[PDB]
């Protein structure tokens, strides 16, 4: 009846183990100097009047809403991210939609970076795709001319320095890794400045080994010095395949009704050729789209996001 | 033919409700920056629904939509008790507005699927809805996510067109 809230706690470290929330709403209010770790999926979370807290939130099916919070450091995944009347928040975010802030200042964003064995199924239970993550494209309802109320955390920022893993006996059962190559959510650059104007689109089609294929390709591309810009998971209709893949579409049509496709955008000089070479070796026998050249790649990416934004949009 | 204005605080579930009405995908909804419009068929009527962003910052824009409104639908997040005072103030101010005189109001007590969700009867008492005497009104419990209760509210709407 509401051991689904943390309220009025001070100088404490508290949490919820997998299975103990199970998609219920969770509430956090009037906590100061607290470490809060909810290692389960939830319906929605509101955080009210919290100060100097460290918060991990497992996958949230609906919105996460921070109100009247200051100096909080957070790692969370959600459908919507909302901020009002907050100052000096630092969040490692996975958001299915466009994060918003309002009447807030010094709000910093990084990509979600976290793993534990239960986490993948929690994402599934919350209905959240690990590939639909727009964490860096913030909308500010109250901007101030010639200044910015939000920014992106340093790329070299160390997660343990912001949201350390718990050390209490009560929370030890949850075996956490903050390593980038174990993260359930792949680390995407989103809106970060790029060096290179070379992009590459990869489209993988639904199936039992597709998630693993995507992670392997990311690892290999990152291992060669390339960057994952963004990913997408969206259903493709025949017309969408024809739009993006052009003459290469007939090869992919039988695969569209399998389920949603998974798109990867890579960035860096040589990205297209290298991606082709990796795919040519390690995915022979598995159909997937890869941009033909750097001259057509940006078009591929833009056409993909074009239809994807329309279908996912209101 | 019927102009419906969809209002309520930010995060109440207005757009989720908008998509539920349109019989469209409910699982992926972005916060609304400006407004959305959709036309829906119900009981022989064509309902033009204006779904407006509800952030405190953009509530002054609400008045730009009042003219020719046939029905007001006001959405409350029943599981956000922290903001019951805020939503009460906004509703009270809305019903004082000259351009919305006599306009029937359906209050949707949304997110009833959630644990801390206050029942409609509790919300009606706390917001003193019985004192609304200048118009017809109804409170309807719902979950925009599942769709349950939504049709029941819309039946009242079509009755009071
Ligand atoms: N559990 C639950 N969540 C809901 C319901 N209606 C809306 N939501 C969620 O609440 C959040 C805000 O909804 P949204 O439609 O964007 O609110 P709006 O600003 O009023 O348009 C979203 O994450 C929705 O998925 C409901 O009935 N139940
Ligand atoms: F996302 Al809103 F009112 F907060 F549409
Ligand atoms: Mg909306």
């Amino acid at each position: 009846p509401k051991d689904y809230m943390f309220s009025g706690l001070k100088d404490e470290t508290v949490g919820r183990l997998p299975g103990t929330v199970a998609g219920q709403q969770f509430l956090i209010q009037d906590c100061e100097n607290c470490n809060i770790y909810i290692f389960d999926h939830s319906a929605t979370v509101t955080i009210d009047d919290c100060t100097n807290c460290i918060i991990f939130l497992g996958p949230v099916k609906g919105s996460v809403f921070f109100r009247n919070c200051r100096d909080c450091k957070c790692t969370l995944a959600c459908q919507q991210f909302r901020v009002r009347d907050c100052r000096k928040l630092e969040v490692f975010l996975c958001c299915a939609t466009q994060p918003i802030i309002e009447s807030s200042s010094n709000i910093k964003f990084g990509c979600f970076q976290w793993y534990y064995p239960e986490l993948a199924f929690q994402f599934k239970d919350a209905g959240l795709s690990i590939f639909n993550n727009t964490w860096s494209n913030i909308h500010d309802f109250t901007p101030v001319s010639g200044e910015l109320n939000w920014s992106l955390l340093p790329e070299d920022a160390v997660v343990q320095d912001y949201v350390p893993i718990p050390t209490t006996e009560e929370l030890k059962a949850v075996r956490v890794s903050t390593e980038a190559n174990r993260s359930i959510v792949p680390i995407s650059r989103g809106q970060r400045q790029k060096s290179s104007d070379e992009s590459c689109l990869v489209v993988l089609f639904a199936g039992d080994y597709t998630i693993a294929n995507a992670r392997k390709l990311i690892d290999e591309m990152v291992g060669k010095g390339f960057f994952l810009v963004q990913t997408k998971e969206v259903s493709m209709k025949a017309e969408d395949a024809q739009r993006v893949f052009r003459e290469k579409a007939p090869d992919f049509l039988p695969l569209l009704n399998k389920g949603p496709v998974i798109a990867l955008e890579f960035n860096g000089d040589g990205a297209v050729e290298v991606c082709q070479l990796i795919v040519n070796e390690i995915f022979n026998g598995t159909k997937m789209f890869v941009s033909e050249s750097k001259e057509t790649a940006s078009g591929d990416v833009d056409s993909f996001y074009n239809f994807a934004d329309i279908q996912m949009g209101i | 033919e019927v102009r419906i204005l969809l209002l309520g605080l930010d995060n109440a579930g207005k757009t989720t409700l908008l998509k539920q009405l349109a019989s469209e995908d409910i699982s992926h909804i972005t916060p609304t920056q400006g407004f959305n419009i959709k036309s829906v068929q119900s009981q022989g009527f064509k309902l033009n629904v204006w779904d407006i962003g509800g952030q405190r910052k953009i509530r002054p824009y609400w008045r730009s939509y009042f003219e020719n409104t046939d029905i007001l639908i006001y959405v409350i997040d029943s599981a956000d008790r922290k903001r019951f005072e805020e939503t009460g103030q906004e509703l009270t101010e809305l019903l004082e507005e000259e351009k919305l005189s006599c306009v029937p109001v359906l209050i949707f007590a949304n997110k009833q699927d959630l644990l801390t969700a206050a029942p409609a009867s509790e919300i009606a008492e706390g917001l003193n809805l019985h004192t609304i005497r200048d118009r017809v009104w109804q409170i309807q419990s719902c979950s925009a996510l599942t769709g349950e209760g939504v049709q029941d509210g819309m039946n009242w709407v079509c009755k009071n067109v």
